[PDB]
């Protein structure tokens, strides 16, 4: 029975007869062939399966509870292997259902009505009647047994159908049982899950246990589950995220919070026990987070349960680097704990908090390059840890400890870590203590790779940090094999052979480029570089006797490895360890002079980046006794100049720059620092003839460098421009020396270029815009269209030199590229057809008016209920009837508005509300679908043949890459959609690459307002690149995700979009329409109850504000709407978790941007969340500046939006983990003095404030005001980037944001409750 | 072979754009690519060189369409394996990325070929330069790579892992796009069938949205066992008989079908259009899927003997109810003398169309017509003929049958294809 | 080297998770014992993990004799009494020794630690910009 199948499974008949015999025997202990019987129940041939099931179904009772018991206690499923027994489970359970009943459903709403039904709602024909009767009868007698018998077959053939049917069926079955027996079953489910009989299913991706746990999660009385078994299930059956969600739900409902431990455990009497329950659920969950590499969530958990204070500080330090500080903080924590334990009990509660310090001290120590210390500790005199020695001893010169330290590790067999030991065997196999033949390493590497892939197959479906170790290992595995090949090339037969000499050069060149990224901890980088250094050291030994450069090749490889390792060490901030690593180079007797130059350069950079000025002098002046190479003489001259600049030295630094430029002129950084010094001089005591030096220097710097590392100097140029006087000598220097600077750079500064051109004497500047447009037509056209039409609109509503220049450019570049310009104009002119019908025309203005008047109502909140409409709002109301004032609406609106717009504010608001309601309701009947072919022509005919045009917005950011995508065809359909303040139409483009790209054509008034939003978007776009230069920011994948918008025309513009994107207010609208009220009730209650309290001669008071917030949140705005929506819209756990984490990550950046840059407040509708990816983008922030003055201040109650209905979805751990870490990391990143974040603000804000100055009335006044305004940004940044005893101010303001005492007194329009 | 190589290439490319069987041109193109390559050439490559900028761009455009599966596989295969040495292909490197990405999502042969090419270029392309040219599609290329490691064919996964390792840190460098998540947009569930027990006399309701989707997939599939085809059709038939009412007698049907106002009274000119349809609600989506499956069952042999006599009567009943709703003494208000193409016509969550509207039948017909296998057109036309026949029979004249609103939807929906 | 902590941890794990008699008498077929689960739970607090093989080995070779009470170990008190008594010694001593050792390690080694043309003078500042072109 068990021999016939395992080595002869390819048969289909012999197995058939054998299973027939097995089936027969069970009809007549000899009933011990259960493995074969169960294999029979999973046979492919349907008839065999039915025959087996026939008897299997009579070995039970005709009841549901009995069969649910049988699948849980009276049956062993270990018999079948990678099968999915839930299919047989479904069969057995459904087998008890009736079969003789005529079919029926409860879905009366989806039923198809009968023909005679229409009566109830109130002779060929005869032959047809009878022909219908005789079909109706035969369709009348069908009985459900048919459907039930067939459903299970489809379940058999398809696994996904089976699993989803099980998930949807088990909860329903649960309700059938009475509680008297539900509890009995639930008691024994937990035994079922832990049983080892399910071990075989460990590697099955759709494991039959995974489906079972998923299915039970929905049982309406939550089935209990031990908090420890869940960790193991997540580990094995790939239930990671579902397990974590279950544990979180238990933690935040069972303990109601973290074991926050406000005081010492000797007085923290509320501990649940010496090994507290509701604390194992915390530790298992913490371990799950640690496994998932979710270090931020883990830290957010440990900073909320820790007993000692020191551990929290160490976690904060380590989580952001500063490893040297984290190590000492841990050491002091251990010391303080020891001095208590020496006269105190163990308190088993703090076991994990104890081992945590050891683990993280190891982690910090290794990443500081304390390898020898770690090895010695690992081989402690007692309590030895072998794995640490195995990991560390080979990086150090030792080659004996690891040889020993493998034997006990192998017997330990840490599965899920098995690839590492197999890989490590190869290290000895190559760098054997004595020697090895290294021929078998191929099997080692292939086994390691296979096992790594096997492990990968059990991690979640969507890649995250959890997958980082494997992607990180791949490189070192292949480098092990690569070094094995080279060593094989070093055998005496092959050693010194030209063929090998070629292979070694190829491999060294390959290695010198394949590197990790800056987001990989210094431990991993150490692994790679020491592994390489071992073999680099090998070659000089054999070539150590012919003028053999092979030894020189090895020397170069080793020196480069050392220098690069030290360089990256410096890049991460560990200057001291970088200093030691670089100083190690002295041990080599012979080194190329260029390597010495690089060494001194790195050391002097280290000195600069921490001061040690006299060491920086000595390390330079001690060199070039007779002759170093000629070129870097400039390099050390420039370095000395910048040292002298760091210190108060002035003219010798000038001599230093003059010397540095003396020979080759191509040293970019020398120009950069000379310009910085000259600008520092020129900021005061102008002596403007000196000023040209800075512009010359920056332009020279940008001449050679290109496409990046240049934008800062262009910002410096455009800032210094504003100092030019009437005798515009700075313009003269620009013209005389901006020659040859490539146009590609300027694309990033188009709007600033234009706004400066519109100014006085812009004619001299017009040369550069002409140059750029000549090369990049599409880039400068649309901005010029919009600006020229803006001037035409303004000068007409109120032929001019600005318009003259704009035309002088447009009709000049018309000479070139006439086809392209003609095509663009054709598109734009056609696009006018997208205008909306009267309904939307009215509703846009009504929405604007409602927002405008609610703003005032808040401004008059706590004051007269009879507040009066302002002259501005009344002017808007008058314009409404003027432009619109179909019979009923035309009649009603003209008497409900215009001059009648006066009188009581709160009655006009109600009338506006009901008018909005009625018009929006009428809009339902509109078609939701219309084509390009009708009512517009030229777009449909568009194709790549006409002219090549880039996807609108591709030029928003210059890139040396070609990267450009052309339009291929406009799709034949366009969709009408709702939106926050409009119903703009959507159209689908198809690029030349075949992808679709939906777009929104939005039309708006108040052009001057709209042109600030793209300014802030430009700033965000220009800032994103700096987020890629730092480890702390890269680790968490931080980016601003600015969408793409292009100014087609002043009245309307294009913006990128994706379906499925919706704003919070939309979710609120959905869940409100799910009930018998409308969305405006919260503000209604707020204002009406405030008014009633006011009517008793009582002024607004903090307490009643808090009361109204609490009550409105209690009854009509429960906090769970956001989480409940996320739950029902992501019923798959992994998607839920990733969506939530991406949501939090993006919201962190949103809040930081809102605060540091003094932006407008974030209303609910203003925030858009992408359901498909969870990314966040805002509805066009804008700098908040006072009408009265351009002081640029934003002092609202809450620094940024953290509504409770968001916090509960993020849960307490998230709001204290990722958010705070991300904000602090960003603030640290921008604070870098290396990045000239000055100019990128001192230009954008200089542009911005002109928009204010124009709306209300152009000299050094502007310079001084922008200089002031930028210092507000600088202060609000520095004062949350510094690290101190209070590790960051962020702690204060994140707590402020969610505090009730700062939300309840927020504008009700701002929806602090949602 | 040196002369008129340009002809066999360019003329074949041009001609393939228009023919009832373009397959063969690409077949012989594949043959030419294989033969001319593999070192059987010195001057043939030199002759081939100028063809690259046009041929490669043409193939890149071609593979981006929505062609049948085998055609797409052939396109991606052709785009790779172009007879050119590793070097000197650099200028045109960017325009084979998308085909390369498409390969990794195809069948095992395509995946293996794609990985082979990717490694081949990686080994010798100076990673900085290669990354520069890979940047445009990295976001999707890396997702495809990471997905391949789950491939059961270990011979694929091992190569994929070696490739991922061959990249430096770039194998994980931040992607500018997150992975697409699945989500449910409907806050309501699908239909359900009653199943009851003697246990506490309770009854149970279970869904079959996914069940019928899987049945439809099985019928669509080209290699399902015929037994499973029969089972799927049984499921579909039972569902369709469940989702209709079988109430009325002979007289109740006769005394209404024979009523005046079915032949004498005028027919209001009520336009109907799918441009006013809200959304494919689950109750309508599953119903349309079930009807399309039923059509796929009538066409397919060994089910035709029982499917057709059933599907024909289903049409004969759907048309009868549809007309009775929009004609005769008791029409619904949504077909009243004055009415527009309202959303009331179609089943919607808030406006239940008095149950399920018969118009879904037309959407099923439209879908089966537009399906890849044109064979379904032969049953679609039969359905249309039966509909017209029944309408004419009850209305007394074909011209009257043509005025009935249903046909206004029919024309628009079918033309929408 | 294994301590009372691991012994009691795995004993209680087997007793209360698998819901199985200490003699591993399988009352009902579906609930077979699982030793990887026990290995995980015990490793959750052990200083160094040990394979489920070693966990079951320790069970069979120590706990089964230890628990029975009729063993010739002077009528042992079973692991429960020992675990109750030794709250302090092992927990405190192991970690304190580790902390002291790594403090000594921190102290160890050490508490961590002309030309082609030159000298134009500065008239060159502006003139040189253009003069150097040729």
């Amino acid at each position: 029975m068990t021999y016939i199948e395992k080595r002869f499974p390819e048969d289909l008949e012999l197995n058939a007869q054998f299973l027939d015999l097995v089936n027969y025997v069970y009809r007549d202990l000899t009933a011990k062939l259960e493995p074969a019987f169960l294999s029979g129940l999973r046979c492919a041939q349907p008839l065999i399966r039915a025959k087996f099931f026939e008897v299997f179904d009579n070995s039970m009772k005709r009841r549901v509870y009995e069969r649910l018991l049988y699948v849980t206690c009276s049956q062993n499923w270990e018999a079948m292997g990678n099968h999915f027994w839930i299919k047989q489970c479904i069969e057995l359970l459904l087998a008890v259902c009736e079969k003789s009943t005529p079919i029926g459903t409860s879905c009366q709403g989806a039923m198809l009505p009968s023909i005679t039904n229409v009566i109830n709602l109130a002779n060929q024909l005869h032959m047809l009647t009878n022909r219908h009767d005789k079909f109706l009868d035969t369709l009348r007698e069908v009985k459900t047994g048919a459907l039930l018998s067939a459903f299970v077959q489809l379940c058999h053939i398809s696994t996904t159908l089976a699993e989803k049917t099980w998930v949807q069926l088990f909860p329903r079955l649960w309700k059938i049982l009475s509680d008297r027996q539900q509890h009995a079953l639930a008691g024994e489910i937990s035994p079922f899950l832990c049983s080892g009989s399910h071990q075989v299913q460990r590697d099955c991706q759709p494991s039959a246990l995974n489906c079972f746990v998923e299915a039970m999660s929905q049982c309406v009385p939550p089935i209990p589950i031990r908090p420890c078994v869940l960790k193991y299930l997540g580990k094995t059956h790939n239930l990671w995220f579902r397990s974590t969600l279950m544990l979180e739900h238990q933690a935040f409902e069972k303990g109601l919070s973290l074991q926050i431990k406000p005081k010492q455990t000797t007085e923290f009497y509320e501990q649940e026990s010496i090994t507290p329950p509701q604390q194992e659920i915390l530790d298992s969950l913490a371990e799950l987070y640690s496994l998932l590499q979710e270090e931020d969530m883990w830290a957010g958990l440990w900073q909320k349960r820790c007993k000692y204070s020191e551990t929290a500080t160490a976690i904060a330090y380590e989580q952001h680097g500063f490893f040297e500080q984290a190590q000492e903080s841990y050491e002091k924590a251990m010391d303080k704990a020891k001095k208590e334990h020496e006269r105190s009990n163990a308190s088993p509660a703090i076991f994990p908090e104890y081992q945590l310090w050891e683990d993280h001290w190891i982690r910090c120590s290794k990443e500081l390059n304390q390898w020898e210390a770690l090895t010695e500790y690992g081989q402690s005199k007692g309590h030895i840890n072998p794995y640490l020695v195995l990991e560390c001893a080979w990086r150090v010169s030792n080659w004996t400890a690891m040889k020993e330290a493998l034997v006990q590790v192998e017997v330990s067999c840490p599965k899920e870590m098995a690839w590492k030991v197999n890989m490590y065997r190869g290290y000895l196999a190559i760098c054997h203590p004595e020697e090895q033949q290294l021929s078998f390493i191929e099997r080692l590497v292939e086994m390691a790779s296979s096992l790594a892939i096997r492990e990968w197959r059990r991690l979640p479906h969507v890649v995250s940090h959890v997958h980082t170790p494997l992607l990180q290992a791949a490189q070192q595995i292949i480098e092990l094999q690569e070094a094995a090949q080279i060593n094989a090339g070093l055998q005496p037969t092959n050693l010194g052979r030209n063929n090998s000499l070629h292979d070694m050069k190829t491999v060294v060149k390959t290695w010198r480029n394949r590197l990790p990224i800056v987001s990989d901890d210094l431990s991993h980088w150490s692994s790679i570089f020491m592994w390489r250094q071992h073999h680099y050291q090998g070659k000089p030994t054999w070539s150590g006797m012919p003028s053999s450069n092979n030894a020189m090749l090895g020397v170069h490889a080793s020196a480069s490895a050392i220098i690069q390792y030290g360089k990256i060490a410096r890049k991460q901030g560990l200057v001291n360890v970088a200093l030691d690593i670089l100083s190690r180079i002295h041990t080599i007797p012979t080194v190329p002079i260029v390597d010495c130059f690089q060494k001194i350069r790195q050391q002097v950079k280290c000195y600069l980046q921490l001061n040690e000025c006299m060491q920086g002098l000595e390390v330079i002046e001690s060199t070039n006794l007779k002759y170093f190479t000629k070129e870097m003489t400039a390099e050390f001259y420039a370095l000395k100049g910048m040292f002298l600049a760091q210190i108060n030295k002035s003219e010798e630094a000038n001599k230093a720059f003059s010397a540095a430029v003396q020979m080759h002129d191509v040293l970019v950084k020398a120009w950069a620092m000379w310009g910085d010094y000259l600008e520092n001089i020129f900021v005061k005591e102008r002596q403007l003839h000196l000023g040209v030096s800075a512009i010359t220097c920056y332009l020279h710097a940008c001449r050679h460098q290109n496409e990046s590392k240049s934008r800062k100097y262009l910002a410096k140029v455009l800032w210094l421009l504003s100092f030019d006087d009437d005798k515009n000598t700075l313009a003269d220097a620009v013209d005389k020396y901006c020659i040859g600077v490539p146009p590609i750079q300027w694309l990033a500064w188009i709007p600033q270029l234009l706004t400066c051109l519109v100014g006085s004497e812009g004619k001299l500047l017009l040369n550069l815009i002409s140059q750029v447009g000549r090369v990049y037509p599409q880039a400068v056209y649309f901005p010029i269209r919009t600006l020229y039409l803006t001037l035409k609109i303004e000068q007409r509503e109120r032929a001019t030199a600005p318009m003259w220049r704009c035309s002088r450019i447009m009709h000049m570049q018309r000479e070139l590229h006439p086809t392209l310009l003609s095509s663009l104009e054709g598109i734009v002119d056609q696009m006018v057809w997208f205008r909306e019908n009267w309904h939307e025309e009215v509703l846009r203005q009504l929405q604007q008016g409602l927002a405008k008047c609610y703003s005032v109502a808040f401004e008059k909140s706590g004051a007269v209920s009879d507040a009066k409409i302002t002259p501005h709002t009344l002017n808007f109301v008058k314009k409404l009837v003027s432009t619109f004032g179909k019979l009923k609406g035309q009649f009603t609106t003209d008497f409900d508005f215009s001059v009648p717009g006066s009188m009581k504010l709160h009655n006009l608001i109600s009338k506006l509300k009901k008018w909005i309601k009625i018009l929006e309701a009428k809009t339902k009947q509109l078609p939701k679908f219309f084509l390009i072919e009708e009512k517009c022509r030229f777009l449909s005919n568009f194709s790549a043949q006409t002219a090549e045009v880039e996807i609108p917005g591709e030029f928003l950011m210059p890139k040396p890459t070609h990267y450009y995508i052309k339009i291929a065809r406009f799709m034949p359909r366009v969709e009408i959609v709702q939106k926050h303040n409009t119903a703009a139409r959507r159209l689908y483009i198809r690029g030349h690459n075949g992808k679709i790209y939906p777009y929104l054509v939005m039309n708006d008034a108040c052009l001057t307002e709209s042109r600030r939003e793209e300014r802030v978007l430009q700033l965000l776009r220009l800032l994103n690149p700096c987020l890629e230069k730092r480890k702390e920011t890269t680790k968490r994948h931080l980016f601003f995700t600015v969408p793409r918008v292009v100014a087609v025309s002043p009245q309307m513009r294009l913006v990128e979009d994706n379906p499925s994107s919706l704003s919070l207010v939309e979710i609120y609208k959905q869940r409100c329409a799910k009930k018998g009220i409308e969305h405006d009730n919260p503000i209604s209650r707020y204002y009406d109850r405030l008014a009633t309290v006011q009517a008793r001669g009582t002024q607004a008071s903090h307490q009643v504000l808090r009361d109204i917030l609490k009550e409105v949140q209690s009854n009509m705005v429960p906090r769970s709407m956001l989480k409940e929506w996320a739950l029902h819209t992501f019923p798959n756990a992994t998607d839920y978790w990733t969506f939530r984490k991406m949501f939090t990550i993006q919201l962190a950046l949103i809040g930081f941007a809102e605060f540091v840059l003094h932006l407008n407040r974030l209303n609910p509708e203003m925030l858009q969340i992408a359901q498909d990816t969870g990314k966040l983008n805002v509805a066009y922030f804008r700098f908040d500046i006072n009408d009265a003055t351009g002081d640029l201040d934003a002092n609202r109650p809450v620094p940024f939006r953290l509504t409770p209905n968001i916090s509960e979805f993020l849960t307490t751990i998230g709001v204290s983990g990722p958010l705070t870490a991300s904000m602090i990391a960003v603030a640290r990143c921008f604070a870098q003095p290396n990045f000239k974040v000055d100019g990128i603000l001192k230009t954008v804000l200089r542009d911005e404030i002109i928009a204010w100055h124009k709306k209300t009335q152009d000299s050094q006044q502007l310079v001084s005001l922008v200089q002031k305004a930028v210092t507000a940004i600088m202060t609000r940044l520095h004062n949350l980037a510094q690290f101190e005893g209070g590790e960051s101010k962020v702690n204060t303001l994140v707590a402020a944001a969610n505090s009730l005492d700062n939300l309840c007194r927020m504008d009700p329009a701002w929806h602090p409750w949602l | 072979l040196k002369p008129h190589l340009h002809k066999i290439v360019n003329s074949s490319m041009e001609l393939a754009q228009t023919a009832k069987e373009p397959y063969n041109y690409f077949l012989l193109l594949r043959a030419l690519f294989r033969s001319i390559g593999g070192g059987s050439h010195d001057l043939l490559y030199q002759e081939f060189l100028p063809l690259l900028p046009n041929l490669l761009q043409g193939l890149n455009m071609l593979q981006s369409g929505l062609h049948k599966q085998h055609m797409k596989d052939l396109f991606v295969e052709l785009c790779l394996t172009v007879p050119v040495r590793l070097s000197s292909l650099l200028p045109y490197l960017p325009m084979l990325m998308d085909p390369l990405v498409s390969a990794l999502n195809g069948s095992q042969t395509l995946v293996s070929q794609g990985l082979r090419t990717l490694e081949l270029c990686v080994d010798n392309l100076q990673p900085d330069f290669l990354y520069d040219h890979i940047q445009p599609v990295r976001a999707e290329l890396m997702q495809a790579l990471w997905r391949t490691l789950r491939n059961p064919a270990d011979s694929i996964s091992h190569v994929a892992y070696r490739v991922l390792g061959k990249f430096g840190g770039s194998n994980r460098k931040m992607l500018k796009e997150s992975q697409k998540l699945h989500y449910v947009v409907t806050e309501v569930q699908g239909p359900s069938i009653t199943v009851e027990f003697s246990d506490c006399k309770a009854s149970l309701q279970l869904p079959m949205e996914k069940a019928i989707e899987t049945a439809l997939d099985c019928l669509k599939s080209a290699n399902t066992e015929p037994y499973y085809r029969r089972q799927a059709w049984e499921v579909i038939k039972c569902f369709l008989v469940a989702m209709m009412s079988l109430e009325d007698n002979k007289h109740a049907l006769y005394q209404l079908l024979a009523h005046p106002n079915f032949t004498e009274k005028t027919i209001p000119n009520v336009i109907i259009s799918h441009r006013y349809k809200a959304q494919d609600t689950p109750a309508r989506k599953t119903f349309e899927q079930a009807l399309t499956g039923a059509f796929m069952s009538a066409v397919i042999k060994d089910l035709r003997p029982s499917a057709l006599p059933f599907v024909a009567s289903l049409i004969r009943h759907y048309t009868m109810v549809a007309v009775a709703q929009q004609c005769g003494p008791f029409l619904l208000p949504c077909y009243q003398v004055g009415s527009q193409p309202s959303t009331a016509m179609f089943h919607s969550e808030e406006n239940g169309s008095k149950g399920m509207d018969p118009l879904v039948l037309i959407d099923a017909i439209a879908i089966c017509m537009a399906y890849e296998e044109k064979e379904l057109c032969k049953i679609g036309e039969v359905a249309l003929a039966v509909i017209f026949d029944v309408a004419s029979i009850i209305l007394g004249s074909k011209e009257r049958a043509c005025q009935l609103p249903l046909f206004s939807y029919i024309v628009e929906r079918l033309c929408a294809c | 080297e294994w301590l009372i902590s691991e012994d009691w941890a795995l004993l209680q794990a087997v007793k209360q998770l698998l819901e199985l008699p200490l003699n591993l008498t399988i009352v009902s077929p579906a609930h077979t014992p699982n030793w990887d689960l026990v290995s995980d739970v015990v490793n959750s607090c052990s200083r160094i993990y040990r394979s489920s093989k070693q966990c079951r080995n320790r069970y069979e070779n120590v706990i089964i004799p230890r628990e029975e009470g009729k063993s010739k170990n002077n009528r042992p008190l079973r692991t429960s009494q020992i675990y109750a008594q030794d709250e302090n010694a092992t927990h405190t001593q192991l970690y304190t020794s580790h902390f002291d050792l790594m403090k000594m390690t921190a102290g160890k080694r050490s508490p961590p630690i002309k030309h082609a043309s030159v000298l134009a003078e500065p008239i060159q500042v502006a003139s040189l910009r253009a003069e150097r072109i040729a």
